[PDB]
């Protein structure tokens, strides 16, 4: 989209339509006349097109103001109260950008962000702009948490996040032009090879593709049609529908087969009768051929009888000759069409095991954009967030995501090593107690106004906790937490000194020999223009792999592509990295799902913040104290970096709306 | 609102195959016990029909009478009354098969003799013992 209306797009707003968010701000324009609203709308959208179009200097209230032609800048206060929602919001000024306006000398307020993940990165950023006191404690010795780069010299490779899932209402497309990110496409094409080492037509993939996404669409069908969502109290995966629906594929095979011989039998029947009655009649005609001969050899002259005899005789035998004829007709017909059915059968099976076995890399696949088996996804809602997918080409950082909160990160307080032990929120304030990493009797004490909490969820899920919560959460965010899924996949780095593989063929597959095993080093990313070759672990072999040494690893790797490139060819790797994402303590797995008996609705509820119980009882209700954000905590942009990026700036806006209070809401 | 095509998937199906842990590999089995058995049920008959077929074998060329065409006449001579007379005794009211017979009278022909010599043939008595038979 263009304009002012691309605007909207890019911010993910309807353009000619008020949100939710700004109802609540401007109740008094929502509920008054149409043209009011549009005249909102429009200051919104423009004010949106100012940001958009140069986000690498701060988009202040009078540089607005000055670009808005009349009656628009006739309305100052409205045009005020719209700049400083979508500031606050995070719509506008966020990232990283020049400001105008120095930041307040004095501070207010006090937060303690736990985590420099991009979400806690985003939070501060936001928060110092508004004029609060920021820590951010994090375990490790490096910023940006699940977003990590791997260096050598010039080779680059990313162990984390790795994809931008297209700009087109990317917040990422606005980081994009503040931080020198070198953004390049992915190829589509993506030749496979299976396990034998040999390449896989073209035929074949393109059929099983088909068939993959018809059978994707058929489990869809099987939630909204027919409510297939419980079997035995428990909610219905994913994988357990696919499974279903194949199997009903398979029978199907079988009884299209069986009518079909059906078919054979019912005609070979009818023929036997028609040959009785032939066999039948050919008694019958050479009995009375007998007989007209017999009656033929009385020699005339014959009396009237005699001469009836021969005449009827003879009449008899025609006319049974017709019926013979005839039969004989309706034999050939009967014949050729079992000649029809016998060299037409229908299809043989439904799967060829080879067939199944490229449908499983194709699966592996599912599970590895998931990061979990296919038996864990809930079959309702695993794909609850398919509507807000971002337009445009899918891309990678080619000089490494990490330069992203590498900047983010700059002129923040950042506490690196620090790992936080126990969060203690009351109603009269925070206190939070961390190690030291490298010497853990070191004790460090944080007090604090409010904490943002930003733990992944495989953190979160860690039994016996790794982090204690005073007072203990509630029941009903805990709950949440047990109920999501929270999955896994890993990388393995392959570093050459040379190239031996198509430079120009962006990646490729190793189809799997089993089941079992679809998801070991299923796929080969040739990234960069260095030399460096990725493999991902996908599904169930994710977690496995994760206990197998790295030569083993790195073993399996290079019998894999000797078997495609050659044994000769393929040298051996200069150096190499495995991820262990789920062995990882600060992160316990890779990104969350949706697991059964889960829903998107649980997102929601791990974003609500937890308010303390008073203090004196019969003291007023306190202020919320305790915050959350993450990529497990946006229900429509889950599992991502701009997910994780926007639950910084969620938070943001709702702490400092609590703490500083908001001008704009009249 | 409908699955993709060539799809097949009812209630029905869906409820048997998930009734139970191992549903789906019963129905299976049972289908290809069902399939085996009537294969050995076309197999049997196909050596059926072979023997019969070997029975026919030669056909009904031995017994084919070269037959003679000869046009009609609206004349009856006293050899034609006869043979129609015994005619009608053997075939009834056939009278494609009277005709045929005689080789030499139309089918109409035959029609207006029953009504002409009914009286002199007594052809409703004739007719009466072609019943009882
Ligand atoms: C293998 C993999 C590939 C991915 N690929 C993509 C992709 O291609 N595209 C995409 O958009 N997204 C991708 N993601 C998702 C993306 O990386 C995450 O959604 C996002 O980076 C998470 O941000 P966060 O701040 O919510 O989490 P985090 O980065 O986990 O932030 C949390 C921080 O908290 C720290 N912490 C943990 N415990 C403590 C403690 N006790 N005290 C102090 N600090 C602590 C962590 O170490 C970390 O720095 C991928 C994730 C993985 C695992
Ligand atoms: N939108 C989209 N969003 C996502 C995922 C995805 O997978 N696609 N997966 C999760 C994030 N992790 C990844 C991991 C790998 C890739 C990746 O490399 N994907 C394919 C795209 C898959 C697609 O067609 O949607 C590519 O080559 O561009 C993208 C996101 C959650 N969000
Ligand atoms: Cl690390």
């Amino acid at each position: 989209p263009s304009g002012v209306e691309g605007a909207a797009f890019q911010s993910r707003l309807p353009h000619d339509r008020m949100t939710s968010q700004e109802a609540a701000c401007f109740p008094d324009i929502i509920s008054g006349p149409q043209q009011t609203q549009k005249v909102f709308l429009f200051i919104r959208n423009r004010t949106l097109q100012l940001w958009l179009d140069n986000p690498k200097i701060q988009l202040t209230f009078e540089a607005t103001l000055q670009q808005l032609e009349a009656p628009y800048n006739s309305d100052t206060v409205l045009v005020h109260r719209v700049h400083s929602y979508l500031e606050r919001h995070g719509l506008i000024n966020f990232g990283i950008y020049k400001r105008i306006k120095p930041l307040p000398t004095k501070k207010t307020g006090k937060v303690i962000i736990i985590g420099s993940g991009v979400s806690g990165l985003a939070a501060a950023r936001q928060l110092q702009s508004f004029g609060m006191d920021v820590t951010l404690l994090e375990a490790r010795d490096r910023v940006g948490g699940r977003v990590a780069t791997f260096r050598k010299g010039n080779y680059v490779a990313d162990l984390g996040a790795m994809v931008v899932t297209g700009l087109g209402g990317n917040p990422m497309a606005v980081v994009s032009k503040q931080v020198n990110m070198e953004l390049a496409k992915i190829k589509q094409k993506c030749p496979l090879y299976e396990a034998n080492g040999q390449a896989v037509p073209k035929e074949k993939d393109e059929m099983v593709e088909q068939e993959f996404n018809r059978l994707l669409e058929a489990t869809s069908y099987l939630s909204h049609q027919l409510d297939f969502n419980v079997l035995n109290n428990k909610p219905v995966s994913l994988g357990q529908a696919l499974e279903v629906v194949i199997q009903l594929q398979e029978k199907h095979v079988k009884d299209e087969q069986i009518e079909h011989w059906k078919k054979i039998v019912k005609t070979q029947e009818e023929l036997k009768e028609l040959l009785n009655k032939m066999v039948n009649l050919k008694e019958k005609i050479k009995e009375l051929h007998q007989q007209y001969k017999e009656a033929s050899e009385v020699k005339p002259p014959r009396d009237i009888t005699a001469e009836f005899l021969v005449k009827s005789k003879h009449r008899d035998l025609t006319a049974l000759c017709k019926e013979y004829d005839e039969l004989a007709e309706t034999q050939g017909k009967l014949e050729e069409k079992l000649q029809e059915l016998e060299a037409n059968p229908p299809s043989d099976v439904y799967l060829s095991s080879r067939d199944r076995q490229i449908l499983d890399w194709h699966f592996a696949n599912l599970e590895f954009a998931n990061a979990t088996p296919l038996s864990t996804l809930s079959l309702k809602h695993w794909d609850q967030d398919d509507d807000f997918e971002f337009t445009g080409s899918h891309l990678t950082v080619r000089n490494g995501y990490s330069c992203v909160p590498v900047a983010l990160a700059e002129g923040l307080d950042i506490k690196l090593n620090t790992a936080v032990r126990q969060v203690r929120y009351t109603a009269s304030g925070c206190e939070v107690i961390a190690v030291n990493t490298r010497s853990t009797s070191q004790t460090f004490i944080y007090k604090c106004d409010a904490v943002l909490c930003t733990l992944p969820l495989g953190v979160l899920k860690q039994q016996p906790p790794a982090v204690q919560f005073v007072p203990p959460l509630p029941e009903w965010k805990t709950s949440a937490v047990q109920r999501m899924g929270f999955g896994n996949l890993n990388k393995v780095v392959l570093c050459f000194d040379r190239v031996f593989w198509d430079p120009s063929v962006n990646l490729f597959g190793h189809v799997g020999s089993t089941t079992a095993s679809r998801g070991e080093l299923f796929l080969f990313w040739n990234l960069y223009k260095a030399p460096i070759l990725l493999a991902l672990v996908a599904g169930e072999a994710a977690g496995i792999m994760e206990n197998i040494s790295d030569d083993v690893i790195v073993g399996r790797c290079l019998a894999i592509l000797k078997g495609i490139f050659g044994s000769s060819a393929v040298p051996q790797p200069k150096e190499t990295v495995v991820s262990r994402w789920r062995a990882d303590p600060w992160a316990r797995g890779s990104y969350s799902y949706v697991a059964a008996g889960s829903s998107g609705n649980d997102y929601d509820l791990m974003a609500q913040p937890i308010t303390p119980g008073p203090s004196i009882p019969g003291a007023p209700q306190p202020i919320p104290r305790l915050f959350f954000a993450g990529e497990h905590t946006i229900r429509n942009y889950p599992a991502t970096v701009h997910g994780a990026l926007l639950s910084g700036l969620r938070e943001a806006g709702r702490i400092a709306d609590q703490f500083l209070g908001a001008m704009y809401t009249l | 609102r409908k699955p993709p095509k060539g799809m097949f998937l009812s209630q029905e199906d869906v409820e048997a195959v998930s009734a139970n842990a191992t549903a789906a590999t019963t129905v299976l089995r049972q289908l290809d016990m069902e399939l085996v058995s009537v294969k050995r049920q076309i197999q049997n008959i196909k050596q059926t029909n072979s023997a019969l077929k070997e029975k026919l074998d030669g056909g009904i060329e031995p017994y084919r009478l070269p037959e003679v065409i000869q046009k009609c006449n609206a004349r009856w001579t006293t050899e034609e009354q006869l043979l129609a007379v015994q005619a009608i005794r053997k075939y009834g009211r056939d009278f494609q098969a009277i005709s045929d017979v005689i080789g030499n009278k139309s089918v109409v022909q035959v029609k207006n003799f029953f009504v002409n010599y009914r009286r002199r043939f007594n052809i409703d008595e004739v007719l009466q013992e072609w019943e009882a038979e």
